[PDB]
């Protein structure tokens, strides 16, 4: 477990307060559109299994499918973005606080670097 | 690439929402329009690739393959509408959906800029093909053919997935541009040998290599006509494209690891041509000819010179077109007499003249007849192999002689002689079949007219 | 609630509460061309119970969609007239008819049990799945069907009828075979005029030797002759004064009734084992014919979708349903 | 560790080996299963009493409670098997195969 | 009538509008990669008096 | 069984699992295991027949032995540390005992035979609940105690589970035994990734649970418990067979379906830890699972088997009970590959 | 009338239809409000607007 037991972590909290400082996902997010597509597919499959007209029947039910998927997808995307931002924050903090473990290296040009040549023949 | 990708994902709902008798018309018209749109990818640069976005890019190697796929879809639609007359509307739409999904996956495969996305898409291409084969095949052996095809491909490709994730962990990226610019030599070690083996073996199984090719006759003979067309024209070119893409990071280990594969390719090219000489099934003959041509392509990619890559690209395009046309001709014959035996139907020149002309032109393109792009690619590969060594000319000459022998043997057996007396249901050739043959053959001649469009980035 | 289920059960709907001690299952039985149908009509109308005529072919057609019978090619694929004309067919018509009739009787018994458990009103059936086997034995002893067909019938009957409650009253009408043949000749229908005397005798032997001895142990059995069956007043009086507490119905409880009602209200679970993968040439249908006939059935007018979602039969508000 | 702990752990091991090696009767294996919990109870109370973990003295009683719950479950399954077959032999539990 | 023609031939706009939407999304993807616009050493130049960006 | 008693037994099973997953005390975790088993036995014996009774007996014996070993491990750990909190275990012997007990509870090889035996013995609803929930709990305990897991023992049992599941599923014709061997193989994959990334373990658990729920609910909808019984479903409701086919393709790990995501992520994570031989063997061995999934797909949807004559009456009648969340489980088990980076949210 | 028995879904369950539409509308308006508040809080915390 990498980020389990992280200091200051409140248990059973889907989205902490520190996540409010990150940019929320746009409503036209391609991931949100894909979640809505999944909801629409679920509605179509529901109509197919219940032997209703797949495309025409149950418009309210299909709309509820799409809406529920979009809602949960928006919150899931918020949590995913928060976790990735937290990972980057921790990585940068560790790199900064361990300079002897992460030292800068002198940059040499390819005019100085000697690379062996392997002819293709 | 979205201007081409989205119209396919719109072909899907159009197919599912069109009327029962209009599905073929709508699909054919809009597939032809999408092919015309995709013709704009041929305008490539001399320095680098066309980098549309972070996810998709096009090159002088990807563009002809994409154009070939987009052109191949409507021909498959024509053949499928030929052999699926009594099907239900839902199953017709499902077959069209499988073809559309396959085309979409192939487009995204050829334009994918990362190796892992390329792996995902080129493995996703298996599901529609397996469904098509094992569902709309005519004979019992379709199930075994599908099992062989699927398991050969997957047993080849899983070590490729492991190698790709390992390479990402080691180098930081699987992006093709980054791995090309940041490439480092591969030292002679067991670990590097097995990484090279994983990648090359995946794509060799896809090619297929000699000794790893039984699934090809199994699937090609037992698949429906559209499945046979897509399997030979495009799905065999994923291996060559992948090998021409991965070999950037496999040097200088390709100088020493290519010997067994080169020997297998050359000797199995000879052996599969000889097998073509003694085939009692027409589809099997076409499949083994495909095996020989792809073995020549493997030789080109393994010798890995700028003259070999151009020949490999030209031969891949030419073989795709020619093999698709041959499968279509054999399928028309099968739809006549309901049997794949070559010697069952004879005198087809005196019974169907214009189909005899189509057979003649297809056979002349199958063998390297100048100035066809088939001969252009084969001659470039032979010249590169000659620079590699001077007995490859002996092997290539033997292969060319046997190729001409079996091509003209097929032509003379099917078309010449006297007709079978008791076969009296050979109706005159349809306008649809004639148009299918014309659309197969004319672009090949136009490509012969303009050959720099299919010679790859090394041109 | 709004539909029977575990929620209704925990809410408090109880079959014992619903019953009124007049909720009885009465099955009238007899040989071919008896007065059993008229006797069942009279008993049902005098006792105020619901009458269920004999479940022949197209009973499921009568209970589903519109009540009109469907095509024989789509519902049953068997012919009683063809069985009479050529009993020893080479296409398995005899056993196809027998198995289809058993399935129809199973469906009718499930419907009757559902009606009794949901309304409390008794039901009078013109025949049951417990009396159906007599025609199977009559066919078998006459060489009309095969031992494999008999074994498949026995397997299906076991796994299906083992789950239901036997009738309260079994009323058998005994008529001699010469009288049966005289009535058949008087009726004048040619196909049943082709019935032989041995076939009629086998049915009576199966009734006398197996069905009646088997039903006697379970509950009361009433036997009447032609004259006795003609006077239904005495039959109803005899039924009304039957004392019996040895049947499984007194042993049934609310939970057992709940399980039985959940079973009988599900018509696909009733017919679950009527189609088991036993490949007899009589009853097995090939893939191509199965696909074609299924396509035709789906092309039937009110059969493409669920009952509430068929626009071509005048169903509206589909987009909000 | 003293030899008393060794003896209790050996008793648990013996009772475990007995359960894993059936002979004919399910009741005998149920008795072997009951003995394992007796050894667990003895070991736990010996450990707790020696370390003066005062609040842990209630754990062995809960152990006994769930022990006899398991014993009740085993007895119920045994009576169902015996009703089905006439004997509590484990050889009759062979309808299901791997 | 005219209604039936639209009722049946309305699927013929799906692929064209998909092509239009694909071109639009290609423009959207291109406009996110403008961090080296008029900054490459090869193609760097001074803007004309009546232009804001070198390309779009 | 009264519906109130059945729902209270389900509530008690869930209460035992939740007690295991919320407790910080080894005694309370053991109590949760005991409560789960006690309320789970009658669920297995709900539909009374000799097969159900035998399955319940075997399940009870296996789980009782595992609980005895688990409590012995707890006591041995307490002896050398005096600690009741569930953390890294302080004694290697106690850790080995706990690992073997939890592997036996899960069904990891060589403790697997009871899984096909019980799954065949019990009905479809019982098998669904068994597989899903009874894998849910011990995996939680293992994830909590992962940092003391012996990698050699865990990976050995995982690879054995993968191989044995593949071979058993190859041989079986019964759908419940096929599902049991599939469960064994998936548990092998999960426990193989466990000593490296509990997040990947949880991801594989979620995807496996979704696919298993979809498959079991499809089987309940079709009322088919054998291969030939499933071969008749194309003639009554062909949509269910197609959905089952795509679900089977997903469970085999074929891209671009949901079943490829756990295998892909696990292979990547194990490669990050310089493991190549194990990922390659695990990837190659799953082709057996794919083969018998494909064999099942041939019989049900890709080909048309012969049917019977009462199927016409079955046509005339309509399915009454509605499966809850079946379309959602079918969609989530096939079309969530583009949503892979949500495992960070799962973290 | 076509069916011999009144179908269970003969007429729309208006209670279920109204609840479905209301739930969809409520979820959409709640999502819009949540997104607006999230954008405002992000701007306020980062000192953008
Ligand atoms: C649309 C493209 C989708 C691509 C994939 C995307 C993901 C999946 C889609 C979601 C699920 C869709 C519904 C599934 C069930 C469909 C059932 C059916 O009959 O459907 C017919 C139905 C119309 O018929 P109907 O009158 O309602 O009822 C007739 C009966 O159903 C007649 O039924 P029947 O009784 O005749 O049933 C028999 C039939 C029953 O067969 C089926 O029901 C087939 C479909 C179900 C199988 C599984 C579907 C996929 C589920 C997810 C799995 C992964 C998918 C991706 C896989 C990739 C790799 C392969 O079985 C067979 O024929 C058996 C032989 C074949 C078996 C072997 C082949 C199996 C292939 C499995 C994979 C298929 C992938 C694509 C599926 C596309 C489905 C439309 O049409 C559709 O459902 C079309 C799709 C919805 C279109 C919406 C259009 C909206 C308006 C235009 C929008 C334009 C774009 C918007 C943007 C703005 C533009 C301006
Ligand atoms: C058995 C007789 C035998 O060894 O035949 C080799 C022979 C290869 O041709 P070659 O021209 O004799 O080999 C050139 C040098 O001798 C060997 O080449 P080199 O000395 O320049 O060093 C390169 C060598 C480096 O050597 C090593 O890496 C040796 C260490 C073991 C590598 C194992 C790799 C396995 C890869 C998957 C093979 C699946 C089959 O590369 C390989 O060993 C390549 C291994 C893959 C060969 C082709 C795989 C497809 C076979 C299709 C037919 C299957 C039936 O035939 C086969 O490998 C297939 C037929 C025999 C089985
Ligand atoms: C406490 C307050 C709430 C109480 C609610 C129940 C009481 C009121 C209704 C009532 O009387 O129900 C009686 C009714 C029993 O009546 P019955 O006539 O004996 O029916 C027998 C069969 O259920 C009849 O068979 P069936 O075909 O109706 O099967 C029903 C049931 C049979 O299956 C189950 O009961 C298994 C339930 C757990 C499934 C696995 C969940 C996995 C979650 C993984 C982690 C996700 C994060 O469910 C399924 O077959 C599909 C379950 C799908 C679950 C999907 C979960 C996604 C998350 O009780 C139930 O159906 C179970 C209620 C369980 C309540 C506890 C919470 C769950
Ligand atoms: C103050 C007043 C307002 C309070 C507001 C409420 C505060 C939050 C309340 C949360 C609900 C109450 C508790 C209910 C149970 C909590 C469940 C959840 O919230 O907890 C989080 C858990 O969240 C879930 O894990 C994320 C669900 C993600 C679902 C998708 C998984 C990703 C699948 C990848 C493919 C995606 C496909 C697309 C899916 C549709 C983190 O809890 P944590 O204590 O730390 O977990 C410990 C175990 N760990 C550490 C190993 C994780
Ligand atoms: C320690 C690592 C090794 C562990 C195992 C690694 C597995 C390696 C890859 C396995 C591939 C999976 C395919 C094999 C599945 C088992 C096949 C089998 O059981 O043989 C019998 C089977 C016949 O029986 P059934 O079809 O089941 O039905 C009989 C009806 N009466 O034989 C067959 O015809 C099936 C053949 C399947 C396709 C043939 C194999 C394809 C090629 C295999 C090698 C791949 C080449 C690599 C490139
Ligand atoms: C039975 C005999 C089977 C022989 C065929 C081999 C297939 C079995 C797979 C089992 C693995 C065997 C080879 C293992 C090679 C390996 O793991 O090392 C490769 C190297 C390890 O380096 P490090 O661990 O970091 O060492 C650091 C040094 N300081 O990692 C890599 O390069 C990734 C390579 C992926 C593993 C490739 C294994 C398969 C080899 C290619 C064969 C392709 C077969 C294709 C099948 C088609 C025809 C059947
Ligand atoms: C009716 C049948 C059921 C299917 C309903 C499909 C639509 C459901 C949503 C309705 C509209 C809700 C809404 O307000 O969406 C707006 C929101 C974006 O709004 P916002 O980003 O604030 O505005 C732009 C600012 N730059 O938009 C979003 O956030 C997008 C979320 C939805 C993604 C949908 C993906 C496709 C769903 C299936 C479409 C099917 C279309 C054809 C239906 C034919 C029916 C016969
Ligand atoms: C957090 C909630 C989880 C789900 C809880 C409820 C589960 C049981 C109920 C759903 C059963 C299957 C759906 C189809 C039902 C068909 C029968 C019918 O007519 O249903 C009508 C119903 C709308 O009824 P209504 O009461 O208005 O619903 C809103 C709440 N009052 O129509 C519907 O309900 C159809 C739309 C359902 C929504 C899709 C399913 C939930 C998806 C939530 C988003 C997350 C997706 C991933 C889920 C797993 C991970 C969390
Ligand atoms: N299981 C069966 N097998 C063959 N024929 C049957 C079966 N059950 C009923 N029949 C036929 O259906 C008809 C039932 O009517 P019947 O018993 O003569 O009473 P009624 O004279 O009142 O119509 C008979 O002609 C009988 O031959």
């Amino acid at each position: 477990t990498m980020m389990s037991g992280r200091p200051g972590r409140v248990p059973l909290q889907f989205l902490p307060n520190e996540a409010r400082s990150l940019p929320p996902p746009k409503l036209t997010d391609p991931r949100l559109v894909y979640m809505g597509f999944l909801g629409y597919c679920s509605g179509l499959i529901d109509n197919a299994i219940r032997r209703r007209p797949v495309v025409s029947a149950g418009l309210h039910r299909q709309l509820l499918y799409v809406t529920s998927f979009v809602f949960f997808g928006y919150y899931l995307l918020k949590r995913q973005d928060y976790m990735y931002a937290l990972r980057d924050h921790d990585m940068f903090a560790y790199v900064k606080s361990h300079p002897e473990d992460f030292p800068e290296k002198d940059k040499k040009t390819y005019g100085e670097i000697l690379e062996e040549f392997h002819p293709v023949r | 690439m979205l201007k081409i990708i989205i119209p396919t994902t719109m072909l899907l709902p159009m197919t599912w929402m069109s009327k029962h008798n209009m599905i073929w018309i709508n699909a054919t018209v809009h597939s032809l329009l999408i092919s015309l749109i995709s013709l704009s990818l041929l305008n490539q640069l001399g320095e680098n690739s066309l980098n549309f976005s972070l996810t998709f890019f096009s090159d002088s190697l990807s563009a002809p393959l994409l154009v070939l796929t987009t052109w191949l879809l409507p021909l498959m639609l024509m053949a499928s509408q030929s052999h699926l007359s009594k099907e239900t509307t839902t199953r017709k739409k499902l077959y069209i959906t499988m073809l559309i999904l396959l085309q979409l996956f192939l487009i995204m495969t050829f334009t994918a800029t990362e190796l892992i996305l390329f792996y995902i898409l080129f493995e996703a291409t298996l599901v529609p093909t397996l469904i098509i084969i094992t569902r709309w095949g005519n004979q019992t052996e379709r199930l075994n053919a599908g099992l062989y095809f699927l398991f050969y491909t997957l047993a080849g490709s899983l070590p490729l997935l492991v190698a790709l994730v390992y390479i990402q962990n080691t180098t930081g990226s699987l992006n093709f541009l980054i791995i090309h610019y940041w490439s480092h030599p591969l030292s002679n070690s067991w670990s590097n040998i097995f990484m090279w083996l994983a990648c090359i073996m995946a794509f060799m199984v896809k090619m297929p290599l000699y000794g790893l090719h039984l699934w090809l006759p199994k699937a090609h003979v037992e698949a429906p006509i559209a499945g046979s067309m897509v399997l030979a024209a495009v799905l065999l070119k994923l291996g060559g494209y992948g090998m021409m893409r991965i070999t950037t990071i496999l040097n200088p280990l390709t100088n020493y690891m290519a010997y067994p594969f080169l020997m297998l390719s050359m000797w199995g090219m000879i052996m599969t041509s000889s097998i073509c000489l003694r085939q009692t099934d027409l589809k099997s003959l076409i499949a083994y000819s495909s095996v020989s041509h792809m073995a020549l392509v493997i030789v080109a990619i393994m010798i890995q010179t700028p003259w070999s890559f151009m020949g490999a690209t030209a031969l891949m395009i030419a073989h795709g077109l020619t093999s698709s046309m041959l499968f279509c001709l054999a399928n028309t014959n099968y739809e006549r007499v309901h049997s794949r035996t070559m010697i069952l139907a004879r005198g087809l020149q005196t019974l169907l003249p214009l189909m005899a002309t189509w057979w003649l032109v297809a056979s002349l393109t199958n063998l390297a007849l100048p100035p066809s792009i088939n001969l252009i690619g084969e001659l470039f590969i032979i010249t590169a192999s000659f620079s590699w060594s001077n007995i490859t000319i002996i092997l290539m000459g033997m292969n060319m002689m046997i190729t001409a022998l079996y091509s003209l043997y097929m032509l003379i057996t099917t078309q010449r002689g006297k007709y079978t007396h008791h076969i009296n249901n050979i109706k005159p050739s349809f306008t649809r079949e004639n148009a299918l043959m014309a659309l197969h053959i004319l672009p090949l001649l136009l490509l012969t007219l303009n050959p720099k469009m299919i010679l790859g980035p090394l041109y | 609630r709004l539909q029977y289920g575990p929620l209704a059960f925990v809410l408090g709907e109880r079959t014992t509460r619903k019953l009124t001690e007049t909720s009885k299952v009465i099955t009238v039985d007899g040989n071919i061309c008896s007065g059993k149908g008229r006797l069942a009509r009279e008993i049902a109308e005098k006792l105020g119970l619901r009458h269920f005529p004999e479940a022949g072919i197209h009973y499921a057609d009568s209970t589903t969609g519109d009540g009109k019978p469907l095509d024989v090619q789509l519902s049953g694929n068997c012919s009683l007239e063809k069985f009479y004309d050529d009993p020893k067919s080479n296409d398995g018509n005899s056993y196809r008819l027998q198995s289809w009739l058993y399935a129809s009787r199973l469906l009718q018994y499930a419907d009757a049990l559902e009606h009794l458990l949901s309304t409390g009103q008794g039901v009078v059936l013109e025949r049951s799945i417990y009396s159906d086997f007599v025609f199977l034995e009559a066919m078998y002893r006459q060489g009309f069907i095969r031992k494999q067909c008999v074994e498949h019938y026995n397997e299906v009957k076991k796994v299906t009828a083992c789950e239901y409650l036997p009738p309260h009253v079994v009323v058998y009408v005994d008529v001699p075979v010469p009288e049966i043949q005289s009535r058949i000749q008087k009726k004048g229908n040619p196909h049943e005029m082709k019935i032989t005397a041995a076939y009629l005798q086998d049915i009576e032997n199966a009734y006398k030797k197996t069905f009646l001895p088997e039903m006697s142990e379970k509950c009361e059995v009433l036997q009447y002759s032609a004259r006795e069956a003609e006077d239904a007043e005495k039959v109803v009086e005899d039924i009304e004064y039957l004392k019996c507490d040895k049947g499984p119905w007194p042993d049934q409880d609310d939970r057992t009734f709940h399980r039985l009602r959940m079973l009988v209200q599900n018509k696909l679970e009733v017919l679950n084992y009527t189609t088991i993968p036993v490949y007899l040439p009589e009853i097995t249908i090939g893939a191509h014919q199965s696909d074609r006939v299924f396509q035709k059935f789906t092309e039937l007018p009110g059969r493409k979708y669920s009952p509430g979602y068929n626009e071509d039969v005048g169903d509206k508000w589909i987009w909000l349903k | 560790m003293p030899l008393v702990y060794m003896n209790i752990i050996m008793a648990f091991a013996i009772a475990l080996a007995g359960l894993l090696m059936y002979r004919s009767h399910l009741m005998s294996s149920l008795l072997c299963l009951e003995g394992m919990m007796l050894s667990l109870f003895i070991m736990s109370t010996l450990i707790i009493l020696n370390t003066h973990f005062t609040l842990a003295n209630m754990m062995p009683i809960i152990l006994l409670v769930f022990a006899a719950c398991e014993a009740a479950l085993g007895l119920s399954l045994l009576v169902m098997v015996s009703n089905t077959y006439g004997t509590d032999y484990v050889q009759n539990l062979n309808l299901l195969q791997c | 009538n005219v209604l039936q023609i639209v009722r049946d031939h309305w699927v013929h706009i799906l692929v064209p509008v998909g092509f239009v939407f694909g071109c639009y999304l290609d423009r959207r993807s291109d406009e996110k990669l403008t961090a080296f616009r008029n900054k490459s050493l090869l193609f760097k130049r001074e803007l004309r008096p009546n232009e804001e960006v070198t390309w779009k | 069984m009264n519906p109130i008693i059945y729902t209270t037994l389900i509530m008690t099973v869930m209460s035992g699992t939740m007690l295991v997953m919320i407790s910080s005390h080894w005694l309370l975790i053991w109590i949760g295991f005991e409560m789960n088993l006690l309320a789970m036995i009658p669920v297995l014996m709900k539909n009374f027949n000799p097969r159900a009774t035998e399955a319940a007996t075997k399940y009870f014996l296996t789980q009782a032995t595992a609980s005895m070993m688990l409590m012995m491990a707890i006591i041995i750990n307490l002896l050398y540390s005096g600690q009741w909190t569930i953390t890294k275990m302080f004694n290697p012997v106690a850790m080995t005992m706990m690992t073997m007990a939890l592997a036996m509870k899960l069904g990891l090889s060589p403790f697997h035979f009871w899984v096909p035996e019980v799954t065949q013995g019990i009905s479809l609803q019982a098998g669904l609940l068994l597989l899903t929930w009874q894998k849910l709990a011990p995996l939680s305990v293992l994830c909590q105690i992962s940092q003391s897991i012996n990698p050699n023992l865990m990976l050995t049992m995982a690879m054995l589970s993968i191989l044995i599941g593949g071979w058993g599923g190859l041989n079986q014709t019964q759908l419940r035994k096929i599902m049991a061997y599939s469960s064994i193989a998936h548990m092998g994959w999960m426990t193989a990734v466990l000593p490296y990334n509990t997040t990947m373990t949880i991801l594989n658990l979620l995807i496996y649970i979704t696919m298993t729920l979809a498959m079991f609910m499809l089987l309940i909808h079709s009322s088919a418990t054998t291969t030939l019984s499933l071969s008749h479903t194309w003639n009554k409701m062909p949509v269910i067979t197609s959905l089952m086919m795509v679900t089977l393709l997903s469970m085999g790990g074929l891209p671009p379906l949901s079943g490829f995501m756990p295998k892909w992520m696990i292979i990547q994570e194990m490669t990050k830890n310089e493991s190549i031989i194990m990922p390659t063997l695990m990837a190659m061995t799953a082709l057996l699972n794919l083969y018998f999934y494909m064999r099942l797909a041939y019989s049900s949807s890709l080909t048309m088997f012969p049917s019977t004559n009462n199927m016409k009456m079955k046509w005339q009648f309509e399915h009454t009970k509605q499966m809850k969340l079946l379309p959602t489980m079918i969609v989530l088990s096939t079309l969530v590959l583009p949503m892979t980076p949500a495992l960070s949210s799962l973290n | 009338k076509f069916y011999i028995r009144e179908p269970p879904h003969g007429s729309p369950d208006w209670l279920k239809v109204g609840l479905t539409l209301g739930t969809s509308v409520f979820l959409w308006i709640y999502l819009i409000k949540q997104h607006k508040e999230d954008v405002l809080e992000y701007k306020r915390r980062n000192g953008l607007e």
